[PDB]
DNA sequence: TTAGAGAATTGGAGAGTGTGTTTTTTTTTTTTTTTTT
DNA sequence: CACACACTCTCCAATTCTCTAA
């Protein structure tokens, strides 16, 4: 039970970090950010979490990219 | 398949007659140019619709015929096919609209920012060591007002007199408004943001339904072969107020043993909520087919449904002193009573 | 006729003006390290500059992917080697 | 040991094929049962 | 009917694997 408790406190700390990354309002609430960048030009990113956290905005701007480099991976 | 024919119309002439009309025309016979002064109210944002009186274009053609220069019968074009001329008058207005003279407080509007960022991005790209659909920036609604009797837009029709031969024409229809929709936004121009290239693209809608874009096609997205994703933004879309109404013919007009027929009226833009149920009204409007779209268009066949785009509306039907003008006659109680239902003795 | 050829990193893009020369000009100004910040914020200040510049050069690809691609191209291209040794030869010359 | 040329396998463009979609539904008459007429 | 979506087929070139000489 102590072993179960310690593990539930680690999963609670992980879910606390997920909750700190999650929307404080609903999925459709729709707020939209524009990021000014050098060469005085714009990008755009959706979601209320991105408005306040510059690091989340740039992480989201990379997450949305639809390319992936092909990986390479490896008897009786 | 697609043959072609010699019609006695040239929209390059008539576009020149329309722009020549707008800049020149003044009703100085009422004693600067009427539509220029009107457009100044539009450019200052003090006005949101342009009413074109067809009865003016007669005075234009009359003055030009009196000057011996044969103006190209323009009223007989715009009664006979009104729909296309809503496009020509908007092009002729935009080419002539004056710069604002009052301050707008410009940066309160979204499109002033979006289109400026789009301007600057094109300069900073094109340094390299239409621009967008014009309907997006039209802050005004155009309407024609028909001929008064002084010709087919003059004679008001019962709903059954509106034969299929009238489609495309400017007509006037007489009846009761029998029911009215709540006002809903129709789209006209849909703005999308690309997530990756950060670039705005516009779809223009001219049908009961449309298909969304989803995949980016900006120069800098396709040049970088980046499969950018498009998301719709209502903040930068252009909507118009849309309200659908139904009109029925008057009991005097229905021939003996028939049933009162009806038309759908579509009212768009500033003309909205000018109609109320139980009004007896003359609506002048552009009679049109509403084409079925998608699968229903195949199975419905050639049998087009139909509607009327409203253009202008004619309803069929001193205070503080007039109460003293009663009181100072005297005996008000007995005279007011005798004045309830005077036909009953 | 063909399918369109894939856009791909190469020195003719990577050496070009907004490119490695843009890094050499702007980065020493825009990237700031201090013990007055936590290490995770210092790492983020470094990574911002390179993430925005990699997005400007090759928006197709993610940042880790762009790093794997740069490793393969700098390993293979003789003109890219010649450019890099030329940068170091300037600093040795001074 | 590095680096560069030639051989094999995988990704995905894009061409091709195949399927589903309109759509409603109250109204008006006729009947048979409960009960409130 | 015809026009979008769902799903399979096929070819082509892009990348990585493997061998050779500098
Ligand atoms: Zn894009």
């Amino acid at each position: 039970g102590f072993e179960l408790s310690k593990l539930l406190q680690k999963e609670h700390q992980m879910r606390k970090n997920v909750i700190k990354h999650t929307s404080a309002r609903h999925s459709r609430f729709g707020g939209l950010l524009s990021i000014q960048t050098p060469d005085k030009t714009r990008l755009t990113v959706s979601g209320s979490q991105a408005l306040v956290d510059e690091k989340i905005a740039l992480q989201k701007l990379d997450d949305s990219k639809k390319w992936n480099k092909r990986i390479i991976k490896k008897e009786g | 398949a697609l043959p072609s024919i010699q019609l006695p119309v040239d929209y390059n002439n008539l576009f020149n007659e329309i722009t020549d009309f707008l800049v020149t025309f003044k009703q100085d016979t009422l004693s600067g140019p009427k539509y220029m002064a009107m457009l100044q109210k539009v450019a200052n944002r003090e006005l949101n619709s342009v009413i074109i009186d067809l009865d003016d274009i007669l005075q234009y053609q009359n003055e030009k015929f009196l000057q011996g220069t044969q103006a190209d019968d323009l009223v007989s074009a715009i009664q006979q096919n009104a729909n296309h001329f809503t496009e020509l008058f908007c092009r002729a207005i935009d080419n002539n609209m004056p710069l604002p003279t009052k301050e707008i407080d410009y940066k309160d509007d979204v499109l002033d920012v979006i289109l400026n960022q789009r301007r600057l991005r094109n300069e900073r790209m094109l340094s390299d060591r239409e621009l967008f659909p014009p309907n997006l920036t039209r802050r005004y609604f155009l309407y024609f007002k028909p001929l008064s009797q002084n010709a087919i837009s003059s004679k008001p029709l019962s709903v059954r007199q509106i034969k299929g031969d009238f489609l495309g024409q400017l007509i006037t229809v007489r009846g009761i408004i029998t029911r009215v929709s709540d006002v809903k936004p129709a789209v006209e121009v849909i703005a999308y943001t690309c997530d990756q290239c950060g670039y705005e693209v516009f779809q223009e809608v001219n049908s009961r339904t449309f298909t969304p874009l989803s995949e980016c096609t900006s120069e800098e997205c396709s040049q970088n072969q980046t499969k950018g994703q498009l998301f719709m933004s209502t903040r930068a879309s252009k909507f118009s107020a849309f309200q659908e109404c139904k009109i029925q013919e008057l009991s005097q007009q229905v021939p003996v043993g028939h049933i009162p027929r009806s038309l759908n009226i579509h009212v768009n833009g500033t003309l909205v909520r000018s109609l109320s149920p139980g009004d007896i009204v003359d609506v002048t409007g552009i009679f049109l087919p509403a084409p079925y779209t998608g699968f229903k268009a195949l199975k419905a066949g050639l049998l087009t449904e139909t509607y009327l785009e409203a253009q202008f509306v004619r309803q069929h039907k001193d205070v503080e002193e007039r109460v003293m003008e009663l009181i100072t006659s005297g005996d008000v109680y007995n005279r007011l009573a005798k004045s309830i239902a005077p036909e009953i003795y | 006729r063909k399918r369109r050829p894939q856009v791909k990193l190469t020195a003719e893009k990577l050496l070009s003006d907004k490119g490695l020369p843009y890094v050499l000009k702007n980065a020493h100004k825009r990237i700031r390290i201090s013990s007055k910040k936590n290490s995770y914020d210092n790492l983020s200040n470094i990574i911002q500059f390179y993430q925005l510049w990699a997005h400007e050069l090759f928006p197709k690809a993610k940042f880790k992917d762009f790093m794997k691609i740069c490793q393969t191209v700098g390993k293979t291209d003789p003109v890219l080697r010649e450019y890099r040794v030329s940068l170091f030869r300037d600093e040795m010359g001074m």
